């Protein structure tokens, strides 16, 4: 199930589940937290931009949230977890199965009731502890004493008594004693919500059947009585604005305030959340501002105000509605189509089964906005024909999308189902756009393709006709009539030359766009079901009927790969930028990476919910996915844009259980010498040998053109004074007798002693192994140094050393650096004794070795003498 | 194909921030304006990173294990990079002007001084993958009363010292239980901190003040507290300190003042070690290897990038580089080095793999208006608005001559006969063509006919006509050699603005002011082609432009152009936003890219943002200079109309994204395009695309690998380039044995022939089998000499790389080679006695 | 401490320098400087390095002793005793003083005759080329190899780290030999800024 | 950083970068009250007619 070339990154475009939200105060400012599934998004109130989302990923669905300053409580299965600034900092685990249901923080006590009427209870292990941590008791009502448990709630000035609420009636528990100090009336009617009133010792309760109650506890009376027939109280919210205000949440979306102290009714907000969904599932004033926010099932989160009264005199009596002031959204049902909408990843396009299309952001999610589908005036003046009552437009089957002519006119189409024309839209301006493309052969829409420059439109008719229209006008231009089946893909190359179509006949037709001239024909075994065509490559990929990705290449038009493992059908897959990978889902929950170079499954994942699309991000960076169930998109990180990743074939049958190196990492490593006979030169940077021979007049620029002014009074040995590193000839230490020129035994230096040692040995390969490894001025210190007094053993001994390098044929430039070094300090040396048998001899056998490295200069000689030739005449 | 990506960028290598060596001591990280650039002095190689801020970098750093880069624009937006990977990891907004960030030297931690909060956050690792959120808050400290200047960090990674605009440096300890080893305020300094450094037994703690005061802090009896017990005094008459750098273990303190000139003294006995002057510009930033004997010092205004060995008294790297200067740019016929020309009036050589100009040229007076090399290569001619076009010799770098107009004309472009003996020049101001004759100087022949200004000249490398275009729509053809002169004008609908000819020498394209790039035949001088470029072409909205970006007509046009060698590409800039090539035979637009994204630069929007007006108006277009605290910052030398041609002060508005030049490389597949930040140079020598030829099912990294085992080398190497791998084809090219190495080649089919030598062309110049590549290029050449020569355009880059190749690292090899024969032979041979 | 705080080979070579006892012969030149330097020379002994001092006016030398009761340092008594041999053999104080403070200082010592055997003139003439007109050539030397070098006689000192006496040591043999002039002073610019470098 | 002089001219308040405050006598030139540790900078002060001393 774990990738290893993707990983989850994060839900976009998700607001709010269902779950109520809680409301936290940090100072003066306030923040929402907002369950999604199995993580939680904190959202500021005052511009409701996303600060925080949890680390991780919860094992179970979260069920209750309550926040409380900078920490937050998220209560999943029988685990409460603890949570500051996104960062789980400490685990409250419960010692039953049964699954905690409600959540209340007092003080230092933490209360959890579990969905078997027994309520646990949390406590600080020290004062001033940040969080309860340590376990206190446990308090569990039984039948006899009342019904389910509705919400755990705390009322003000109770010192250490919990008001438990239940459908039969309400319960105060001291915690701290655990003992039940008071029960309530009996309530006819089944209770949904509790919520505590800014007045004292009165609570206000919520009943299945259209009834809300200001019990006061502290008397055990009934205090008022609210009714709002044939209705289901969800949410309830006092105004602490300084009027006496109360928001009532139906079941059916509609949002109701009232007028405690007059015994009216200031407003009613209508369908504010769909009903279907849920309706007004959390509804909550803002402690001592004007401000009421509302979520729901439906992926929405919104706020309403309430704006000063117009009358100068008797404003309470005068009251304005509250006003729509700001919200964040999402689709209501799992996104059916998706498609990067930019070369980089900032914008995103979704369309659902909610007859509504989206552009979301990735890199921030307020950018997120909606295409408005209000329609442009038609250019004959004739009136437009539909339904008076404004309804979305069908679902989105198919979609392109194309940036060549960006803000100038049109450039993405959309097909709808069961529509015999395909809409089109613009991005810059976030609006549909003011053409409409007809299929002309009776026939519904079934593929949508746009040229890269963005002038032409391609429609595929579901009776095998392809229709080509132009952006800019909307005119139809031609009509290609080839397959006599529905036509599922459509593409043009990047040079607008050559053009491909595919159809449920199983046919592949190659057409000159240009010329309009069919180029050739191609027939494959089963119908053919959906295409992807990579531009930079000429490569383009059908997801055939008999559960196959052929990979066909247009230039040649012949079958290039043949993909075959999956189990079922093919939903969706995509190439990768580069034209290296194809990703593929399928209906048996699984996602295929695979390897087009070798023809097989580098990487297989197993997700609970089947992938209904796949979308590489232009760039690489990031994989988009769609899954049938979850309102938002999963966004996964390559990672294989961080490191290598293995190319050898997945195991099929280990899959299905839980249902050479050089080639597997695509790359290759030069050898150090092909062959012994083979000149070579040394691995590393080619200036060293330029470096090495005119290291003098290197350097003579590179000082300054005016003296450093020094002080007077410096330390002789500062370099050597210095506080512990480096690595200088100069910063070199002896290593362990008669005084010798070389050195004293002892205390010669490293290169001396191998030099000896590679003379006595007759094999200087160390010494020659140490040569390469000095810098360059560590280089020309020891040639200098060499000993060039009588009998001449050093110098002797140093052209043995780079005659049997020769001999290796490897690094012979810096041993021929090296020979030319050795006559730069001691030419004068060798000259004057050119008769003595030792260096006469020596250098004999380095000319003998030498001679022989000539071919070079014929080769080098020659190619010149072709590649001036060739290249000129 | 067109495949381009951004590689790196020439022409400026540092514009602002802090420069910082890497830990190893062998890669150099330089700010340069909106991109990172680092350079490896050792290998000599450098490239610029492709992640790209909104505004210019204000901070930098890198951890030591060399995984992790955080750059800090002056926003606050951080970006941080993985190193060895090239890629962004993340981004974040600290919501403040960060001052400077430095990386823990344990690697944990890192610390930003943001106003007047220290914030230390936790490093993300490298290893795990990217997450929402991958860095996780330690802790904010809040302690000083205005901004933070620098921080520096405790070798061991516990205490961090900060020092701020309050007069005042503090210590902090990162741990919160050694909280009561280090919380003490220091204080005495009359002006700003510096900085702030812990000696290596960190027994002692050193503060410098920009007023040029060290204080050596010890923790002694007056019952034990910290004490000022020496006072060191900077005796600068004017000048200020402005950046401060301490290497605890050498006891370097290298100190850059503001009036240009640095000095390092060796503390605690305060012993001058060196001062030096760089230039009258102030000493922006210091930086010290981690081994104490490399200083990087950097000078914004000239943009200058110094690296000295104080130890011995030389440099490692002396550079200047060019903001908004860049006029124009020539490749050298091999591709080894591209010239650039500055209204400074200085030429510089730039070698690409390492970075660094090679070479200046001072003997223009005024602005550099355009550069074009002979076809020979040795020789370079330079056409100035002083009024002269100058002659270099690169042999000698010598101006071997000089030639002037003798009405005393400016030029604007200039044109050089593939002989390299005639020289033509064109004017803005006399509506002629001059022409010289490069052996003696003489001025040949005015060639007249133009009813408007000279835009743009070219020859013709064949047939060697010239053309000439200018602002009369019209274009002419001068077939000045010859026994006859003929003149053949061709007609255009708008003015002509650049102008570039075909290799073949048969065609010429022109871009118009219309927006147009239209192809025409010279021999026939009819239309071949057009292609349209206004809808192409992004142009933003201009700060201080009163009219939108779609409306406005500023720049919809293409004022410069070239072929790709081949011949069937172009690519056009304009001064606009936008790099675009297109392809001539279809005329369609192979791809485009975006210039620049910064929004110093004035054109890289196209909207802009409505929060920044009020009444007044733009917020940006009010001049806050007055705000900054020193005087040279708050002081106008600007002239009111000045457009161009004078230092950024003068002309007091923003820079505006521009590019002057294009060229494809003669030698590989890139180009260059000189713009105001430099010179974007975009490659395609990645190739991580899968762009395979002519495949079958057959075909398959394995089969080939058995292709070859099975000794089938012919097939092998075929299946290879099928494929179009460079790692398969690199296996199977070292793996043929040198005995079958002719045979294979007269066997290689003619369609790959092209395929294989661009890459022995790409592979041998950074190779060590010499021989071995030798040894192909004598097999193909000999067997395949007369197919390439029938078609040269097609292989033309390779051929150039191929010789590039054997005259830069075989023909220096053997050189070595032979001379020593030489000087050996001359030792034995002769006689040496007394 | 602050609050901040983090939590016997001989240098000499060629001569045998070597509770423990070392003692150092003075010859009688360097008397009258050891005893108007005397004040100076055993603070940095008894104090930084612990250790016990006398010099036996019989036998006119300079005896030292590890005390087991404050010595620390094992072998502050072999670094003391190469400090005073320093000094005996011809060296000024502040450098002596400088094997103390470093720990990568070293004295090589040769003899005219272990090069090559001269006499009369001939070693005159030897002595000479190493010095040269006002010392210049041993000026030369001193700063470009970065040494101190003392040349008494035909006996020759010198003072510095590994690398840096090496060069000083070949350059004299040079001298000696009878090499012209200007591989002397022509390659001594060259190991001056070679040492110097970073590569 | 900032002075304030009273009606009367009498009194004077001065704040400094050390954060100390110091009332001074201006008709005799004694220094009468010097607040020397404040919990940070006083950047200005302010007298007003009745005699009320205002830090910010
Ligand atoms: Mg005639």
């Amino acid at each position: 199930k774990n990738s290893k070339i993707f990983s989850p990154f994060r839900i976009i475009g998700n607001v709010s589940n269902g779950v109520p939200f809680a409301t936290g105060t940090l100072g003066s400012t306030f923040y929402i937290v907002t369950c999604v599934g199995k993580t939680f998004q904190i959202y500021d109130a005052n511009t409701l931009h996303l600060l925080f989302v949890s680390e991780k990923e919860t094992p179970s669905s979260i069920v209750a949230l309550s926040a409380h300053f900078h920490y937050v409580y998220a209560a999943y299965e029988n685990k409460v977890g603890i949570y500051k600034r996104g960062i789980e900092e400490h685990l409250l685990e419960l010692e039953t199965d049964a699954n905690v249901e409600h959540l209340c923080i007092f003080g230092d006590y933490l209360c959890a009731s579990t969905d078997d009427n027994s309520i646990f209870i949390y406590k600080k292990s020290d004062p001033q502890d940040k969080y309860p941590s340590e376990f206190y008791t446990k308090l569990t009502v039984t039948e006899i004493q009342g019904g389910e448990i509705v919400s755990l709630q705390h009322l003000a000035t109770y010192l250490n008594k919990l008001t438990v609420v239940t459908k039969s009636n309400v319960l105060l528990f001291n915690v701290r004693t655990g003992k039940l100090v008071f029960t309530s009336n009996e309530f006819p009617d089944q209770i949904t919500t509790a919520e505590p009133a800014p007045v004292l010792d009165i609570i206000a309760l919520g009943t299945v059947t259209g009834e809300v109650i200001m019990f006061n506890m502290r008397k055990g009376k009934r205090i008022r009585t609210i009714k709002i027939p044939q209705s289901r109280i969800s949410s309830l919210s006092f105004r602490t604005d300084g009027s006496s205000h109360l928001s009532v949440g139906t079941s059916s979306g509609d949002l109701i305030f009232y007028d405690l102290d007059r015994r009216s009714r200031i407003h009613v907000l209508k369908n504010i959340h769909r009903e279907s969904y849920g309706g007004v599932t959390q509804a909550t004033f803002l402690n001592g501002q004007p401000i009421i926010v509302t979520s729901g099932g439906d992926n929405s989160l919104k706020e309403y105000v309430f704006d000063p009264s117009l009358s100068q005199g008797s404003g309470d009596v005068v009251v304005q509605p509250p006003r729509y002031l700001r919200s964040r959204g999402g689709h209501s049902q799992p996104p059916s189509y998706i498609a990067f909408a930019d070369s980089q990843s900032h914008f995103m396009l979704s369309a659902s089964k909610d007859r509504s299309l989206w552009s979301f952001s990735l890199r921030k999610d307020a950018q997120s906005q909606e295409m408005s589908q209000r329609l442009h005036k038609k250019q004959d003046g004739g009136r437009v024909g539909g339904s008076t009552i404004k309804s979305k437009f069908p679902e989105i089957v198919a979609l392109a999308i194309e940036n060549a002519r960006i803000g100038e006119w049109e450039n993405i189409i959309t097909a709808h189902k069961d529509e015999k024309f395909a809409r089109t839209w613009d991005m810059r301006n976030k609006r549909v756009g003011r053409w409409t493309f007809d299929t002309t052969d009776d026939g519904f829409v079934k593929s949508v393709a746009m040229s890269q420059c963005g002038n032409f439109g391609f429609i595929g008719s579901s009776n095998g006709s392809i229709t080509i229209y132009n952006m800019q006008s909307g005119i139809l231009r031609k009509k290609y009539k080839l397959h006599k089946r529905a036509v599922t893909g459509i593409s043009l190359d990047g040079m607008n030359r050559k053009m491909v179509s595919c159809g449920l006949d199983g046919i592949v037709g190659f057409y000159d766009f240009n010329k309009s001239t069919l180029l050739g024909k191609l027939k494959l075994d089963a119908p053919i079901t959906a295409m992807v065509y990579h531009r930079s490559s000429d490569l383009f990929a059908l997801a055939l009927d008999d559960l196959s990705i052929v990979v066909i290449d247009a230039v040649t038009q012949r079958v290039v790969r043949q993909l075959w493992g999956h189990s079922n059908r093919i939903t969706a897959f995509d190439f990768s930028p580069e034209g290296r990978w194809i990703v593929s889902a399928s209906l048996d929950s699984t996602i295929r990476t695979w390897d087009l170079p070798t023809g097989g499954c580098i990487d297989g994942i197993i997700v609970d919910n089947v992938a209904t699309n796949v979308k590489f991000s232009p760039n690489g960076d990031l994989l988009a996915t769609t899954h049938v169930t979850g309102n938002g998109i999963c966004i996964w990180t390559n990672r294989a844009q961080f490191k290598t990743v293995s190319t050898r074939t997945i195991d099929e049958s280990e899959f299905a259980r839980m249902a050479l190196n050089d080639i597997d990492f695509n790359t290759y490593t030069s050898l150090e010498q092909i062959d012994k006979e083979l000149l070579t030169l040394s691995i590393g940077p080619r200036s060293k040998m330029n470096t090495l021979l005119h290291l003098d007049v290197i350097r003579k620029r590179s000082k300054p053109k005016e003296a450093p002014k020094k002080s007077e009074k410096l330390p002789f040995f500062l370099q050597l004074s210095g506080e512990k590193v480096r690595e200088g000839i100069a910063h070199e230490t002896p290593e362990e007798n008669k005084f010798k020129v070389t050195g004293r035994l002892g205390f010669e230096s490293h290169f001396t002693k191998q030099l000896r040692e590679g003379s006595q040995s007759k094999d200087y390969s160390s010494l020659l192994a140490t040569l390469i490894n000095f810098s360059p001025a560590a280089v020309d210190l020891e040639i200098r140094s060499l000993n060039s007094f009588e009998p001449f053993d050093e110098i002797v001994w140093f052209i043995d050393a780079l005659t049997q390098g020769l001999k290796s044929n490897k690094n012979f430039e810096l041993y021929e650096t090296f020979m030319s070094l050795l006559f730069k300090a001691h030419g004068d040396v060798i000259h004057a004794n050119n008769k003595n048998q030792d260096i006469a001899s020596a250098l004999q056998n380095w000319e003998d070795v030498h001679k022989k490295e000539d071919r070079l200069d014929d080769l080098v000689k020659f190619c010149m003498g072709v590649a001036a030739f060739v290249t000129t005449a | 194909k067109s495949d381009f990506k951004f590689s790196n960028l020439l022409g400026t290598v540092y514009r602002q921030g802090n420069i910082t060596f890497s830990d190893d001591g062998k890669q150099l990280l330089s700010p340069v304006g909106n991109r990172v650039s680092v350079f490896d002095l050792i290998n000599n190689k450098s490239f610029t990173f492709e992640y790209e801020h909104r505004k210019n970098i204000a901070a930098i750093d890198l951890n030591k294990q060399g995984t992790l880069l955080i750059s800090i624009d002056e926003d606050g937006r951080a970006i941080l990079v993985n190193f060895k990977a090239r890629n962004v990891l993340h981004h974040f907004n600290f919501k403040e002007k960060c001052s400077a960030v430095k990386f823990s030297p344990d690697g944990r931690l890192f610390a930003l001084a943001s106003g007047r909060f220290l914030q230390i956050w936790k490093t993300p690792d490298v290893n795990k993958d990217r997450q929402f959120a991958p860095f996780v808050r330690h802790r904010v400290h809040a302690g000083h009363f205005q901004d933070i200047t620098s921080l520096t960090w405790s070798q061991d990674s516990r205490f961090i010292l900060t020092t701020s605009k309050d007069l005042s440096a503090k210590i902090w300890s990162v741990d919160s239980e050694e909280k009561n080893l280090a919380a003490t305020t220091f204080n005495g300094h009359r002006d700003y901190v510096m900085g702030a450094f812990f000696s290596h037994d960190q027994e002692k703690i050193y503060t410098v003040s920009k007023d040029g005061a060290v204080f050596v802090w010890e923790f002694t009896k007056r019952k034990y507290s910290w004490r000022i017990t020496k006072k060191h005094f900077f005796y600068a008459n004017q000048a200020k300190v402005k950046c401060v750098t301490f290497h605890p273990a050498t006891r370097l303190l290298a100190v850059g003042f503001t009036s240009g000139e640095f000095r390092l003294y060796d503390l605690p006995d305060f012993t001058l070690i060196q001062q030096l002057s760089m230039g009258q510009n102030p000493v922006n930033t210091v930086s010290v290897n981690q081994t104490g004997e490399w200083l990087a010092f950097g000078s914004s205004k000239l943009g200058q990038l110094l690296v000295y060995e104080w130890q011995s008294e030389s440099y490692i790297l002396k550079q200047q580089g060019h903001f908004d200067s860049t006029n124009s740019l020539a490749y050298s016929p091999d591709g080894s080095r591209v010239v650039t020309a500055s209204e400074d009036g200085k030429i510089k050589v730039w070698d690409i793999t390492s970075g660094f100009c090679l070479a200046t040229f001072e003997e223009h007076t005024s602005s550099v208006t355009a550069v074009q090399f002979a076809k020979r290569g040795q020789v370079m001619f330079s056409s100035s608005l002083d009024g002269t076009v100058r002659a270099w010799d690169l042999i000698r770098y010598r101006n071997f001559r000089t030639f002037t107009g003798t009405e005393r004309i400016q030029f604007n472009c200039l044109a050089v006969d593939p002989s390299g003996e005639v020289v033509c020049a064109g004017s803005l101001d006399n509506f002629d063509i001059h022409v010289w004759s490069v052996q003696t100087g003489q001025l040949l022949d005015a060639l007249s006919g133009h009813e408007g200004p000279v835009s743009c000249l070219s020859f013709s490398q064949e047939n060697s006509v010239l053309a000439s275009a200018s602002w009369d729509k019209t274009i002419r053809i001068w077939s000045i050699f010859g026994r006859s002169q003929q003149v053949e004008p061709i007609e255009v609908y708008s003015d002509v603005l650049a102008l570039s000819m075909r290799p073949d020498g048969k065609e010429v394209a022109v871009s118009t002011l219309k927006g147009q790039i239209s192809i025409f035949n010279i021999e026939d001088a009819k239309q071949v082609g057009n292609i349209d470029c206004r809808k192409d072409i992004i142009s933003g909205r201009f700060n201080q432009d009163r009219f939108t970006a779609k409306n406005s007509e500023r720049s919809k046009f293409f004022t410069t152009i070239h072929y790709s060698f081949d011949g069937m590409a172009i690519v056009a800039g304009g001064n606009n936003n936008s790099i675009c090539l297109y392809d001539v035979p279809n005329e369609v637009l192979l791809k485009r890219f975006i210039v620049s994204r910064n929004m110093a630069l004035n054109g890289t929007l196209e909207f802009l943002n409505s929060k920044k007006m009020t009444e007044a108006g733009s917020l940006d277009l009010i001049d806050d200079a007055g705000e900054n605290s020193d005087l040279e910052d708050r002081i106008d030398n600007s002239l009111p109309g000045s457009q161009r041609g004078g230092d950024l002060s003068t002309r007091k508005m923003r820079p505006e994204v521009r590019v002057t030049s294009v060229q494809f490389s003669p030698t590989a597949n890139a180009f260059a395009a000189a713009s105001t930040e430099g010179l974007l140079i975009y490659s395609t020598n990645d190739t991580i695309l899968f762009d395979p030829f002519d495949l079958d099912v057959d075909v398959t990294p394995h089969s080939t690998v058995e292709a070859l085992r099975e000794k089938q080398f012919l097939n092998a190497l075929v299946m290879a380039f099928r494929l179009n791998e460079e790692y398969l084809i690199n296996k199977v090219y070292e793996a043929i044995p040198i005995k079958e190495i002719p045979l294979v080649a007269s066997n290689i089919p003619a369609i790959y022939l092209p395929r294989i030598l661009k890459f022995i062309g790409d592979f041998a110049i950074e190779s060590q089998h010499i021989e071995f590549n030798l040894i192909w290029i004598k097999a193909l050449l000999s067997a395949s000499g007369g197919y390439i020569n029938e078609h040269k355009y097609l292989f033309s880059t390779a051929m150039r790389s191929i010789q590039r190749f054997i005259v830069r690292v075989a023909k220096e090899v053997v050189n070595t080679t032979t001379d020593n024969k030489y000087t050996y032979r001359f030792l034995v041979s002769t006689d040496g006695s007394m | 401490v602050a609050p901040t705080a983090l939590k016997g080979s001989s240098r000499i070579i060629g001569i045998n320098n070597t509770f423990e006892s070392r003692k150092i012969m003075v010859p009688p030149h360097r008397m009258t400087p050891l005893r108007n330097s005397w004040t100076k020379i055993y603070p940095p002994l008894v104090e930084h390095l612990k250790l016990q001092v006398r010099m036996n006016l019989k036998t006119k030398s300079v005896e030292l002793r590890t005390n087991p009761k404050f010595t620390t340092d094992p072998g502050a008594l072999q670094k003391g005793a190469d400090f005073i041999k320093a000094f005996t053999l011809g060296f000024d104080l502040d450098d002596s003083i400088a094997l103390l403070r470093l720990d990568d200082l070293y004295i090589e010592t040769f003899e005219v005759k272990d090069v090559k055997t001269l006499t009369g003139d001939h070693l005159s003439r030897a002595i000479g080329r190493i010095a040269g007109k006002d010392g210049k050539t041993k000026f030369a030397i001193e700063n470009a190899t970065r040494t101190r070098i003392v040349l008494a006689d035909s006996k020759i000192h010198i003072l510095g780290g590994f690398t840096h006496i090496r060069m000083a040591r070949e350059s004299v043999v040079s001298l000696i030999l009878g090499s012209p002039p200007g591989k002397v002073y022509g390659n001594l610019r060259t190991v001056a800024s070679r040492l110097k470098e970073r590569y | 950083n900032s002075i304030a002089i009273d009606r009367s001219g009498y009194y004077m308040a001065t704040t400094g970068a050390d954060r100390s405050m110091k009332i001074w006598d201006i008709r005799n030139f004694k220094q009468l009250h010097s607040v020397e540790s404040l919990p940070t900078p006083g950047t200005n002060v302010s007298i007003s007619d009745t005699g009320l001393l205002a830090l910010s």
